[PDB]
Order: C-alpha cells, then sequence, then structure tokens
C-alpha cells in the first residue's frame, strides 16, 4: 500500500511517540 | 561478528526462548521502524521488568517464524 498523510501520520506518531488523541476512533 | 556478539537468531531457531503474548503490538512496531529507510532503529524504553528483553526475544520468534517481511525476514539478531 501507499502512505496516506495524517492518516497514517497519526497513527504512526501515536504509536512512538503516544498521543491516541490523534488517531480518530474506529467508532466515537 | 560471532566474536563480538551471540547470535539470537540461531538460538531461537534451536528453541531456547521464552515466547511472548501482548507485546506483540510493540515487536509490531519495532518491525515497522526497522522497515524505515532512515531511523532504522527502534529502542524499547520502560520500566525493568516489563519484558523488553522478551520483546526482543519476541523480534527472533518474528525472525524464526517468517512473520516479518523479507526485507527484515532474513535478518540474522545478535546480542
Ligand atoms: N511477554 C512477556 N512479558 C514479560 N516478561 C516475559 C514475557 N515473556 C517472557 N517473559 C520473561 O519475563 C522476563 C522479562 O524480563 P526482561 O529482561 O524483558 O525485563 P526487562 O524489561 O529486560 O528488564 P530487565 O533489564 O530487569 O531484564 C524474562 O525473564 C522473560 O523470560
Amino acid at each position: 500500500q501507499n502512505v496516506v498523510d495524517s492518516d497514517t501520520i497519526s497513527e504512526t506518531a501515536a504509536r512512538l511517540t503516544g498521543i491516541p488523541v490523534k488517531k480518530l476512533s474506529e467508532s466515537e | 561478528l560471532s566474536k563480538y556478539a551471540i547470535d539470537m537468531t540461531e538460538q531461537a531457531r534451536q528453541g531456547k526462548l521464552d515466547p511472548v503474548i501482548g507485546r506483540e503490538e510493540e515487536i509490531r512496531s519495532t518491525i515497522r521502524v526497522l522497515a524505515r529507510r532512515i531511523k532504522s532503529n527502534p529502542c524499547l524504553i520502560g520500566e525493568p521488568g516489563i519484558g523488553k528483553t522478551a520483546i526482543i526475544e519476541g523480534v527472533a520468534q518474528r525472525i524464526i517464524d517468517d512473520d516479518v517481511p523479507t526485507i527484515l525476514q532474513g535478518a540474522k539478531l545478535f546480542s
């Protein structure tokens, strides 16, 4: 697959830096 | 390298390894970091006893079990 902006980045960052806040939920 | 390090992967091939649970997620993170082109080095940081050695063995298992993309799959892991 491809890298998708904030989608991939927010998840990636949260996984390493913490801050799941930016992931957005599968269901709020 | 064997003069300077222990081939953790080979030990894992020979068993001599204690399986992990839960920590698969940090292992997946480890694989994802290793898969990076620039900052290729993941580091396990936290309290003593958490299972960071256990994670690195978990990494060896993923290598042994072929659960890792080829570019890391063939890796030889050393202590
Ligand atoms: N999933 C797991 N989580 C925690 N411990 C595990 C796990 N699987 C196996 N273990 C066993 O529990 C111990 C975890 O110790 P480990 O060395 O990882 O602690 P550590 O995080 O490295 O801190 P240390 O530097 O005091 O060893 C190991 O002796 C390992 O055999």
